[PDB]
């Protein structure tokens, strides 16, 4: 006995508790999501592993919305992410009406940041084991991308990625342009990255999922399915087969 | 301040057979000298050969009706078994006895058929209370119509020479005749007349229009 | 004694758990230093990143608590950010209620009491952070107050932060004999110099983050590159 | 609760291709024209339209709760569900509760819209009485205007002869002339089966003999 | 008539040199119907300190008992005596709580401190404001008249024997003022060596 | 939780019949910088040592003597944060209770309140008692003064006492030297000597803090004033 | 009563009229509505006596707590706001017109509070039942560049005008000069008309009064 | 070891980050009865096995009429299930009062989930150890969901709970394509066959244990009970 | 309201121009011939860009003003840069609505930001939040309505606006009311906030009175 799995309201010889490290191991144990921000907007893309044919998606995904201007994606356990999220939209909404403004991305983050840190000080409520990726395009500020960790740490990003693949993805991402052309071009590019990432994950099929907040979307949050998803896929299939 | 009492009631007539019942009502709804709406009954089919009508105010009338319907659904879920008329009769009263603090009210009547192969009609006061009927007219125009209705349909007063037993057909003729007559004596009766006819086959509705001036 | 799910009085005289907060309070390699003059009070920090897939225009460890007051935090990030939010509310409230400005010292003492209770609970731990308060008072002049999360706070002639504090202390004492002989900028220069010796890094324009409090202004400002480079250039000339 | 800054006369009808609504633009404080050219038009969703009369402060309060309804749930909160028959009921319940506290509101509202095949035009009042009728008018309009409108809208084939706007336009002129607690400007909005359209700032038209007989100024 | 007047009553205190005096009425009836010519409305707490209360009788009984509770416990904790001043304060705090309610009482404090050897008097109001009295103190419904008499009759130096005449006549004048027939009165004459109690002879109906 | 946790106390009856946590606090007390108190009868003297350990300090910033009231003052040995907090609650209670009344504070009553707060924490769990020992110093009239308050919750009267490191040894020195009539200036000389004997790391006019209760209660000595006494007899 | 405040460049003078009235009869000839809330923040209070005292005691308490915690000189503006906040919550019952004055290193400041919850700052202020009479004299009489003696003469006149014109005010006048270098409480500055007259009454022993019951109680414990 | 440790913490996290509580919960679903779920997506059927403890008893129901357009089969202990069912009926009642709409069963299922999940996220709550196959006929057709006491909500076109669930799954995948968007009759036959796969298969088919329940385009909630399944056999 | 009632003329307006907004208002509050309050401000900084005109009862208005300041102060430090528009307006509304009928506030909130320019919002007693081209307030409006109708000026100059407010307010106080004294003004621009003060003897003999603003 270590004497501190039992707690979650105290210090340890490692400082923070073992329970908090573990929550960080579990997100990495999940699938793989990336995000790329640009000057015209921000793109989200996520890999979903296929289980069997019986099943079908219709309310359980991995891409989630916040409000009606905010895009949300996560790694970790599905049920818990959904629980965090329903409350966030609601908290955002009371603000939205009350101050009369359409909430910032930055303010939303602060509100979530504070919740998670409070749960680390107590042993009443075990933490979430998710990592949440959020961001959009603000009409007068730009695109801003943030990622919040279960480790009580959050930052503003040009790219962020999570999953088993994390290290490797950030390397490829790191290789590319700051501007990265136009958003549309990025839809194709992100698809190559996922396409190639899957050779490393391949034990069964996958489904490619892409989303966007674009200048053309006019800052709203929408999914990219349709022919648009398929072309980016064809371009990856031509280039390599991996 | 603002009112805690507004009238809106019509006039209705409930007639009890011994294997059927009819509950008939004007569509005209008014208050005073301005007309609220030239349509809509206050008689409704609750279902399963129970017909109900709540005279007093429209705001109260919809709300009671909706609410009862859930208690019946819940009950059946709780174990398969349904309220009888009598059961429903107690259920409305408790609601009213609560509402004795509430300042809006209604004059309710329930009708349907028993499994004794005859009608039961129970009528409530707007404080609670129940009584067993043979026939009841409710609403505004009721007070004037009823002695005559009691005598023509009934023959149970100490002022008639004979009896005759009811017939459905005969009940229908009398009902139309009372309403057509009611209309030039009120401005709470008029326009059209909606008849709910209750039999053991099922619930039928008939409509006939009346005068207006 | 039993640290296992409770914290008690011990013959140890301290608590293993309180020491552990003192020990790991940084998990990176930043170091900080703060000096006080009568011309300025300056805090010098770093800017460092691991990659460039990250932004650096929102990344900061210097907080503007309010116009007059500034706060640099040494602590776990989660804990540093929480405490700021709590403080921001408490200050504002003190302004509303009293109608007058909140003294720097007053905040440090108030916050200290909040730390202390948590030390009594064996159902909750204190936040892990050392908070350095700096400000310009009109009631004693500029003021520099450091807190530690034992409930201890005190005002110092200058102080240093990071894991190499004692090493920085040695330079500081030498310096602190004479420091009222420094003019404005020359305060700043010396301040850069003592972090560069410890840390053993001759700074670069995007690695350093000097924050200055300025007397005869209620400004706390982080300095522009031109001024920051002007200093850096200034030490070259004496080498 | 009690009137403060109030609006009167909101007229509406149903027609083949839609529903048509018209309302003046006034915020009177008894008789002082505090606001001239003030909206009363809340688009609900894009396929339903609420015209509101009564207290203007109270109106603002209600607009926000309506606003929360679609910025929530995975899909939009007035998207797949929430039909106008539902939106009507939801509104009626809200009056009902206030009246039960006897801390009341002070508005009469018309919810107008299209369902998916059928015209929706439904009434709510401070009394809280709920109905659907093909013709509605509020305020002064409820007494005076509504028998003029009724001749057209109680005869169902004659409705079918035309798009309604003209009856509306005409009534509103008679209304402005007889009442000077009303203002010369109005807005008219049409909810069609798939679309919604607002015609902005109009002023009453000057009649032939009627203009000589009666004017609109004091 | 009022919320204090159903049984009326008046109370006087006058100061002398080297002594103090408190005089009061007695009578209890029920409304206007006199049943008995007794009812003390003055109580003392320790020999020398006297407290006279003037509300409704009902109120008076409850208030006198409250002051006992408080004072005894207070005395116990500090473990040394209470002063006259201390009693005055205490009354104020109690007076403040009753202000929302229909218990309205006028107290008057009198006593001569004999661990300090100074005379002490105060009056207190039924809205709770303490007003430190001098030379004469009034209470009762008759107060306007009573005040008139006290300003006239007093002379700057007084001996217990002169003080006795002054209060007696004051008391005599006072009983004629009652419409409630408040007949019977007591005097207590206080010295820091002696107390005299006198019931006085007066009109009888 | 938010109401769960440990309802019973950490401290527990032993088959010893001693209270473990309580025992530890005598140790907690032990660690304190040297403290003394002399009652000059007409006056009162309390004194302690400010240790110093970082040259980096400002002013004479925080004290170790704070005024509760204008008539009573506290000084202590034990843990500093506990002291600040202890003073705040009491300080609040002293003003509120004695502005209901206009009478000035009796000494015993403050002691009764400090001990209760200390004792409730012994009764209840979740929170631990404070591990400080106080010297309640005041002046008022012709009453006795100079009182001691334990982390135990117990109180005692004294004429003289000592706290801090080597408490037993200093008290034995104190016992012999302190007798009969003395003067307020004289009591200060002695207290410095008794503190020096316990330990001197040095003494300056900033290693010492002396306060007295005499004319109109508590008065704070100037730094020069004390220094005059150091020269008056080192 | 009438309470007034006049500010000058090296201090403030506050003055008030001493007199408590019940009915048409005088409840207190001598009384004191000059209150200590602080050693440099004073308020005079008028109105309901019971409301005035209760506030003085609460506020004094709150301020005193602040004064020790901070270790610095307090502010009057804070004292004004703690009073102002109180009135808004009760929503009326209180009938106290207070003139809160104070001298600081920040300047002399002078405020009034009206039980409605309204306060203002003016170079001179007065409240009283007498207020309307004093105010007429004041406007005329006020000139800027006042100093101590000029203020004092003006303030003394000011109270003297309220005594004469207002029938519910009478008796002695109290003045208090608050300087940021000294405090002076001026006990009866003017002494006008007296309490009553001797209309005769002579004395004789206890024996001339027929007594019902006589009793003793020796008191040996003082 | 530390088996008792992992029971004692409902806030448990291990080196491998597993949560044992969920694990326990899964074993409890497998302890229950046999139930299948099937849909064509224009009709939906569920064959459910209702069993009896002994000879002199008669079978206990595991098909619950939750509503007159929505319903469930339970698989796990009877007592907890009753408690959940009241909450869901009342949630249907206010939908009817206020909104007068049935409300998507999809929307409903998701809401119930949260309220359970949050007490696992803190002190108290043991697992409820009943899994469900929830059916209902909504606006966009019938839909099928599996609710788990792990609050794992999934829509499937067919599913199964009961020991040897996998067996029947493999047959469902095989026959999956044959199901199409027609025939009532066919779905039931496959179910009767499939249900045989779930059982040990030494037990022969019986008409007293089986029970068949349908909802479909013009259908609402109906149960075929005992002998009544023989007509459709 | 709590224990006052005003029965005298009030006269306030904010008038918009290119650079921003200029605010004017009378000074002194009065209840009757006896002077309730002497020459005072109600042109209040609750921010450096954000000012208000208070009207009605003094006690209520003072309380509202500090309360907003607290909220905006917390809001400013963390979101950064406050615009007037949705954000000031709602916070004042909620209170007016909640405190309902025990509240008497007529506020013109006027602000200048480079974010959308200057704005003018008017709190009536119902607490409607209305963006106005420019607004006139008070009871004295009734006197000014006619002037503005007659003149029909358009086009703004800092100088032109200063005369406009000066004749209107001056007249309003003259016929009725017992409000007067000083008229005080703030022209709010990117320069900063400029304060004008005009004596009650320098404020008559003006003209001009725009109604179309373009």
């Amino acid at each position: 006995g270590t004497g501190y799995d039992l707690s979650a309201s105290t210090f340890s010889p490692d400082g923070r508790v073992f329970q908090v490290e573990y929550a960080m191991k579990a997100v990495e144990n999940s699938s793989t999501a990336i995000g790329i921000r640009c000057k015209d907007g921000v793109v989200f893309g996520v890999e979903k592993l296929v289980l069997s044919k019986l099943y079908e998606e219709g309310s359980n995904k991995r891409l989630f919305n916040v409000d009606r201007h905010v895009g949300m994606a996560v790694a970790g356990l599905l049920a818990d992410a959904r629980s965090l999220a329903d409350i966030a939209r609601e908290e955002a909404s009371n603000f939205r009406s009350n101050f009369g403004y359409n909430i910032p991305l930055k303010h939303l983050a602060d509100r979530v940041a504070m919740y998670v840190h409070a749960y680390t000080l107590y042993s009443a409520v075990r933490p979430f084991g998710c990592s949440f990726m959020l961001g959009s395009y603000s009409v007068n500020d730009g695109a801003q991308l943030y990622m919040i960790d279960p480790s009580g740490v959050s930052y503003g990003y040009w790219g962020c990625a999570i999953g088993k693949a994390r290290q490797a993805a950030k390397t490829e991402i790191e290789k590319l342009q700051m501007k990265e052309m136009t958003c549309r071009d990025i839809v194709k590019e992100v698809a190559k990255i996922i396409y190639i990432v899957h050779d490393e994950v391949k034990d069964k099929a996958f489904e490619l999922e892409l989303s966007w907040v674009g200048e053309l979307t006019n800052g709203r949050h929408e999914i990219v399915p349709k022919d648009i998803r398929e072309e980016a896929e064809k371009y990856a299939k031509e280039s390599l087969k991996e | 301040r603002f009112s805690p009492y507004v009238f809106n009631g019509g006039t209705i007539l409930a007639i009890a057979g011994e294997d059927f019942a009819i509950v008939a009502s004007d569509t005209r709804l008014s208050e005073g000298f301005s007309i609220h709406t030239r349509d809509s009954p206050k008689c409704y089919k609750l279902t399963d050969k129970t017909v109900i009508g709540c005279s007093g105010f429209h705001g109260d009338c919809l709300t009671l009706t909706k609410i009862i319907e859930a208690r019946l659904k819940m009950y059946k879920h709780s174990n398969n078994k349904a309220m009888t008329t009598g059961a429903i009769a107690a259920m409305l009263s408790t609601i009213l006895y609560s509402r004795r603090f509430f300042p809006y009210y209604v004059y309710n009547i329930i009708g349907g058929l028993d499994e004794e192969g005859k009608g039961a009609v129970y009528s409530f006061d707007p404080v609670g209370s129940y009584q067993r009927d043979s026939f009841k007219a409710g609403g505004s125009a009721s007070a004037m119509l009823q002695p005559l209705l009691d005598n023509q349909v009934g023959f149970k007063n100490m002022q008639n020479v004979e009896h005759v037993p009811l017939s459905l057909d005969r009940a229908m003729r009398l009902v139309k005749d009372v309403f057509i007559s009611a209309a030039e004596r009120d401005v709470y009766t008029g326009d059209a007349l909606r008849i709910c006819i209750v039999t053991k086959e099922g619930i039928r509705e008939e409509t006939v229009s009346l005068r207006k001036d | 004694g039993f640290d296992r799910h409770i914290t008690i009085f011990s013959p140890e005289g301290r608590l293993y758990q309180v020491e552990y907060a003192f020990k790991a309070i940084n998990q990176g390699g930043l170091t900080s230093v703060a000096v006080r003059g009568k011309d300025c009070a300056v805090i010098v920090t770093q800017k460092k990143v691991p990659d460039k897939l990250l932004d650096s225009s929102t990344v900061t460890h210097l907080f503007k608590i309010t116009e007059n007051i500034g706060c640099v935090m040494t602590g776990m990030t989660a804990d540093s950010r929480s405490q700021v939010q709590r403080a921001r509310y408490e200050a504002a409230n003190w302004k509303y209620k009293y109608g007058y400005e909140i003294p720097v010292d007053m905040l440090c003492k108030r916050i200290a009491d909040i730390s202390q209770v948590y030390t009594q609970n064996a159902e909750m731990r204190p936040l892990g952070c050392c908070m350095i308060l700096i400000g310009i008072d009109e009631e004693q002049g500029p003021q520099v107050y450091k807190c530690d999360p034992a409930g201890y706070y005190c005002g110092f002639k200058a102080t240093a932060a990071g894991v190499k504090q004692t090493e920085s202390t040695s330079f500081l004492e030498k310096k602190v004999k004479k420091k009222f002989d420094w003019t404005f900028e020359q305060t700043v220069e010396t301040a850069i110099t003592c972090l560069s010796t410890v840390l053993s890094i001759d700074f670069k324009p995007s690695e350093i983050e000097v924050g200055v409090v300025t007397v005869e202004n209620p400004k706390f400002r982080i300095l522009t590159e031109a001024e920051i480079d002007a200093h850096l250039v200034a030490l070259a000339e004496r080498d | 609760q009690n009137p403060m800054v109030t609006g009167t006369s909101v007229l509406g009808v149903k027609f083949e291709g839609g529903v048509v609504i018209a309302a003046d633009m006034l915020g009177s404080y008894g008789s002082l024209a505090r606001f001239r050219n003030i909206s009363r038009i809340m688009r609900v969703n894009n396929s339903t339209m609420l015209g509101a009369s009564g207290d203007y402060a109270d109106f603002q309060y209600l607009k926000q709760v309506l606003g929360q309804m679609v910025i929530d749930e995975e899909l939009l909160g007035d998207g797949h569900s929430y039909s106008p028959r539902a939106i009507h009921s939801w509104l009626t319940r809200a009056m009902y509760s206030r009246r039960s506290k006897m801390n009341p509101l002070w508005n009469t509202m018309v919810i107008g819209g299209y369902a998916d095949g059928e015209s929706f035009l439904g009434y709510v009042d401070m009394l809280g009485v709920a109905y659907e009728a093909p013709s509605l008018a509020t305020g002064y309009g409820a007494y005076l205007a509504q028998p003029l409108l009724r001749e057209v809208l109680e005869k169902q084939p004659v409705l079918s002869q035309t798009e309604a706007r003209d009856l509306v336009e005409r009534c509103m002129r008679v209304l402005y002339y007889r009442d000077a607690r009303s203002y010369n400007r109005f807005q008219i909005a049409t909810v069609t089966e798939k679309g919604v359209e607002i015609e902005g700032p109009l002023s009453t038209e000057t009649n032939w003999d009627i203009a000589h007989m009666i004017s609109g100024f004091e | 008539m009022s919320i204090m007047s159903y049984n009326g009553g008046a109370v006087m205190a006058m100061k002398g040199k080297n002594c103090v005096a408190i005089a009061a009425d007695r009578r209890f009836g029920i409304q206007a119907q006199m049943v008995t010519t007794d009812f003390q409305k003055i109580f003392p707490m320790g020999d020398r300190l006297y407290i006279g209360l003037a509300g409704l009788a009902t109120d008076v009984q409850t208030v006198a008992q409250r002051l006992k509770f408080r004072l005894n416990l207070y005395e116990l904790k500090e473990g040394r005596q209470i002063k006259p001043y201390t009693l005055m304060s205490m009354v104020a705090n109690l007076l403040y709580e009753k202000r929302f309610g229909p218990y309205y009482t006028e107290p008057v404090i009198a006593g001569l401190d004999p661990k300090t050897f100074k005379p002490f008097i105060c009056s207190l109001d039924l809205i709770g404001c303490p007003m430190v009295t001098d030379d004469f103190v009034v209470s009762g419904t008759c107060a306007e008249q009573m005040y008139g008499m006290c300003e006239s009759l007093w002379e700057p130096n007084m001996d217990p024997d002169h003080l006795f005449e002054t209060i007696s006549q004051a008391m005599l004048n006072a009983v004629d003022r009652d419409a409630v027939s408040g007949m019977g009165v007591i005097v207590h004459i206080i010295e820091k060596d002696k107390i005299t109690t006198r019931t006085l002879k007066a009109r009888m109906d | 939780m938010a109401e769960r946790g440990y309802s019973f106390s950490l401290t527990t009856f032993s088959p010893s019949g001693k209270l473990v946590q309580i025992e530890y606090a005598l140790a907690a007390v032990a660690g304190g910088a040297p403290s003394v108190g002399i009652k000059a009868a007409n006056g009162v003297v309390l004194a302690t040592e400010k240790k110093q350990k970082s040259i980096l300090y400002d002013e004479r910033s925080v004290h170790k003597v704070e005024p509760i009231t204008k008539h009573i003052g506290l000084v202590y040995s034990g843990m500093g944060p506990d002291y600040r907090v202890l003073v705040h609650r009491a300080r609040k209670l002293a003003q509120q209770y004695y502005l209901v009344y206009q009478e000035p504070i009796p000494t015993a009553q403050l002691v009764q309140r400090v001990a209760s707060v200390m004792q409730e924490y012994t009764q209840s769990g979740g929170v631990r008692p404070f591990g400080v020992s106080l010297l309640i110093c005041g002046w008022n009239e012709g009453r006795p003064y100079l009182f001691q308050s334990d982390p135990s919750g117990a109180y005692f009267a004294w004429k003289a006492t000592a706290m801090g490191k080597n408490y037993v040894n200093g008290k034995t020195f104190l016992e012999k030297r302190y007798n009969e009539d003395l003067e307020l200036e004289d009591a200060i000389h002695t207290a410095i000597l008794t503190l020096k004997e316990s330990f001197e790391g040095q003494m300056t006019e900033d290693n010492i803090e002396v306060g007295i209760c005499n004319e109109a209660g508590f008065r704070r000595l100037t730094p020069t004033e004390v220094k005059d006494y150091l020269a008056a007899i080192a | 009563t009438t309470i007034a405040g006049v500010v000058y460049k090296d201090g403030i003078v506050l003055g008030a009229d001493t007199r408590a009235t019940e009915g048409m009869v005088v409840a207190d000839k001598n009384c004191s509505k000059i209150h200590f809330i602080s050693p440099n923040i004073y308020c005079c209070g008028a109105g309901t006596a019971a409301d005035t005292d209760m506030t003085t005691q609460l506020i004094s308490s709150n301020l005193e707590l602040h004064s020790l915690s901070t270790g610095r000189l307090p502010r009057v503006v804070t004292a004004n706001r703690m009073l102002k906040q109180m009135l808004f919550r009760y929503q009326g019952y209180i009938g106290a017109a207070l003139v809160l004055g104070g001298v600081d290193v920040t300047g002399p400041h002078l405020y009034s509070i009206y039980p409605h919850g309204s306060t203002d700052k003016l170079p001179y202020v007065t409240m009283g039942s007498g207020s309307l009479a004093a105010m007429a004299v004041f406007e005329d009489k006020f000139r800027p560049d006042m100093e101590e003696e000029e203020a004092k003469n003006l303030v003394s006149e000011a109270i003297a005008a309220g005594i004469f014109n207002d029938l519910g005010s009478g008796s002695n006048i109290d003045l208090c000069v608050i300087s940021k270098n000294k405090l002076d409480f001026l006990r009866p500055y003017t002494v006008p008309n007296k309490k009553g007259t001797r209309l005769g009454r002579y004395r004789c022993e206890k024996g001339t009064t027929a007594v019902l019951t006589e009793k003793i109680t020796p008191l040996e414990i003082e | 070891m530390f088996r008792n440790q992992y029971d004692n913490d409902v806030t448990v996290w291990s080196p491998q980050g597993r949560i044992h509580q969920i694990e326990y919960a899964m074993e409890a679903v497998k302890q229950g009865s046999a139930t299948v779920g099937l849909k064509s997506k224009t009709h939906a059927v569920l064959v459910a096995l209702k069993r009896a403890q002994s000879e002199l008893a008669a079978h206990q129901k595991k098909i619950l009429h939750v509503d007159n357009h929505i319903g469930i089969s339970i698989a796990g202990l009877t007592a907890d299930a009753r408690l959940l069912c009241n909450f869901m009926r009342q949630e249907c009642l206010d939908s009817r009062f206020v909104f007068d709409r049935p409300l998507p069963v999809s929307r409903l299922v998701s809401l119930i989930g949260s309220k359970t999940q949050i007490p696992t996220q803190r002190y108290g709550r043991r697992p409820y150890g009943v899994g469900l196959l929830i059916a209902g006929y909504d606006d966009m057709g019938p839909h099928i969901f599996q609710t788990c006491p792990s609050a794992n909500y999934f829509d499937c076109r067919a599913m199964s709970i009961g020991a040897r669930s996998q067996s029947a799954r493999t047959y469902l995948e095989r026959h999956m394509s044959e199901f199409m968007e027609c025939n009532l009759n066919e779905l039931v036959k496959h179910g009767l066959r499939a249900l045989r796969e779930t059982l040990p298969a030494e037990q022969d088919l019986t008409t007293k244990n089986v029970s068949i329940g349908i909802v479909g385009k013009d259908l609402e909630f109906t149960i075929y009970d005992d002998d009544d399944v023989s007509p459709f056999l | 309201w709590e224990s006052r009632e005003v029965s005298t003329g009030t006269t306030i307006m904010a008038v918009q121009f290119d650079g921003g907004v200029v605010l004017g208002a009378d000074s002194r509050t009065t209840t009757g011939s006896y002077i309730a309050n002497r020459v005072t401000d109600k042109l209040t900084p609750i921010h450096d860009r954000i000012f208000c005109c208070r009207s009605g009862s003094a006690a209520d208005t003072q309380a509202v003003a500090d309360a907003v300041t607290y909220q905006l102060g917390f809001h400013s430090i963390e979101l950064n840069e406050p615009p007037l528009v949705h954000t000031a307006a709602s916070l004042f509304k909620e209170m007016c609505y909640r405190y309902r009928e025990d509240l008497m506030a007529g506020i013109i909130i006027a602000g200048w930001d480079p974010q959308e320019g200057g704005q003018v919002y008017s709190v009536p007693m119902g607490g409607m939040m209305v963006r106005q081209s420019f607004a006139i307030g008070g009871s004295g409006s009734s006197y000014i309505y006619g002037y503005v109708d007659a003149t029909y000026r358009e086009g703004m100059t800092k100088e032109e606006c200063l005369q406009f407010t000066a004749n209107a307010l001056a007249l309003a106080m003259e016929r009725d009311g017992s409000s007067g004294g000083v008229i005080r003004l703030a022209a709010i621009a990117e320069s900063g906030v400029e304060r004008q003060v005009l004596l009650g003897d320098q404020i008559p003999k003006f003209a001009v009175a725009t109604l179309p603003p373009a």
